[PDB]
RNA sequence: AGCCAGGAUGUUGGCUUAGAAGCAGCCAUCAUUUAAAGAAAGCGUAAUAGCUCACUGGUCGAGUCGGCCUGCGCGGAAGAU
């Protein structure tokens, strides 16, 4: 999980979704990818 | 880091930075990178967005710096009192109000432009805007 | 082929003119040629997205006011500092 | 017909006999082992061209007799002989390396009768034409 | 947007390159069959092998896409009795 303060789809496969009030990029691909805003 | 060549006088006083921009259209390329805010750019600054821009496009199109920093800043060094004479000139800065253009660039399609002008204005402290070159 | 409806304005200054600026307005003016010129008020956004053309800059315009056409054309344009607005405009008679 | 079951495309040189050393591992991997095209690739060989490297198919069996057909050399190879020319790119626009006719590519498409599956005289000639225009060598009208 | 097929031929275009046929990299960035297929975008391969994509036909039967201009909100946001 990359907590930042700046989330961004980082490839094709990536999506923001908001759960919970949190801003998140979650990867089918890449599990680096992953992200959460904080 | 740009600066003056020769000054008149080597400290200026603070001064404001009241009123709306001059150099407000695009006059020498085809796109700009406009200034949103109100502040000051470094001549690091300036130079830290000209690399930027010029490593995006990579050697292509033309790139015009419209705003140069001519303001000396004064600094007082650390553990000196407050009085006892003005401080040194450490950097030099432009004046930015909205509306300023602050570069230029032409030779380049607009998305590569945009690009650029992106990069650029992560270097800068003022919010910026990409313009286009305006007929009249 | 621009047809531009405008406003003959009755109030004129810089509190009248901002008033119409917050109203999603904008002032112009017309002059040129043998009549006195005449100070108008545009809706912004329909002229700013005629302006979008270079045909708007190049082209004899027409500006209807109190239904009355009027060929002009674009000579000058006074453009918000940093928004995508228009502030001003003059039209010279054509 | 059968579905394509295993194949590999890479071949060489046709007159030198025994082919082995140029392709090597490629073919002799999963179906087709070395000394099955001393004598069946040559006895397709001298009946069509010697020479030249001609590719071909190998569709694979279990039954270890895997089912070849050829094909004409490819312009990949053919438009040497016809220009006189063996250079190809290197210096295509910077300065033309090369010549050949309409007339000869015409011939190297014609003598390629079933080499693929065209319909229209012209249609192969104006193929031709762009496989030259591509390579450097500028067709001759 | 899903779902069903394709996603080609000349071609391996090439030049290169310790290894690049679509990818250290440099050009041309053309033609054919086409309803449609880039001289190939990501992977991937030792270059090839291969997963896709760009693009088009069917099912589907109303919207759909992403830019700008604005209101209010969201994260960014850790301190000591
Ligand atoms: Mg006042
Ligand atoms: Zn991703």
């Amino acid at each position: 999980m990359k907590v930042r303060a700046s989330v961004k789809k980082l490839c094709r496969n990536c999506k923001i979704v908001k759960r919970d009030g949190v801003i998140r990029v979650i990867c089918s691909a890449e599990p680096k990818h992953k992200q959460r805003q904080g | 880091m740009l600066q003056p060549k020769r000054t008149k006088f080597r400290k200026m006083h603070k001064g404001r930075n009241r009123g709306l921009a001059q150099g407000t259209d695009v006059s020498f390329g085809s796109f700009g990178l406009k200034a949103v805010g109100r502040g000051r750019l470094t001549a690091r600054q300036i130079e830290a967005a000209r690399r930027a821009m010029t490593r995006a496009v990579k050697r292509q199109g033309k790139i015009w710096i419209r705003v140069f920093p001519d303001k000396p800043i004064t600094e007082k060094p650390l553990a000196v009192r407050m009085g006892k004479g003005k401080g040194n000139v450490e950097y030099w800065v432009a004046l930015i109000q909205p509306g300023k253009v602050l570069y230029e660039m032409d030779g380049v399609p607009e998305e590569l432009a945009r690009e650029a002008f992106k990069l650029a204005a992560a270097k800068l402290p003022i919010k910026t805007t990409f313009v286009t070159k305006t007929v009249m | 082929m621009f047809t531009i409806n405008a406003e003959v304005r009755k109030e004129q200054g810089k509190g009248a003119s901002r008033r119409l600026r917050a109203a999603n307005k904008f002032p112009a003016i017309i002059y040129g040629g043998k009549e006195a010129p005449l100070a108008i008020e545009l809706d912004h956004d329909k002229v700013m997205n005629m302006q979008a053309k270079a045909e708007f800059y190049s082209e004899v315009l027409t500006i209807v006011v109190d239904g009355k056409e009027i060929k002009v054309k674009a000579q000058d344009v006074q453009r918000h500092p940093y928004k995508p607005k228009l502030q001003h405009i003059d039209f010279v008679r054509a | 017909a059968k579905k394509v079951q295993a194949y590999v495309k890479l071949q060489v040189a046709a007159g030198m006999a025994n082919p082995s050393p140029p392709v090597g591992p490629a073919l002799g991997q999963q179906g087709v082992n070395i000394m099955e095209f001393c004598k069946a690739f040559n006895a397709k060989t001298d009946s069509i061209e010697k020479g030249l490297p001609i590719p071909v198919v190998i569709t694979v069996y279990a039954d270890r007799s895997f089912t070849f057909v050829t094909k004409t050399p490819p312009a990949a190879v053919l438009l040497k002989k016809a220009a006189g020319i063996k250079s190809g790119s290197g210096k295509p626009n910077k300065d033309k390396v090369g010549k050949i006719s309409r007339a000869q590519l015409q011939e190297i498409a014609q003598t390629k009768a079933a080499d693929m599956t065209g319909a229209d005289i012209e249609a192969m000639t104006r193929s031709i034409e762009g496989t030259a225009r591509s390579m450097g060598l500028v067709v001759e009208d």
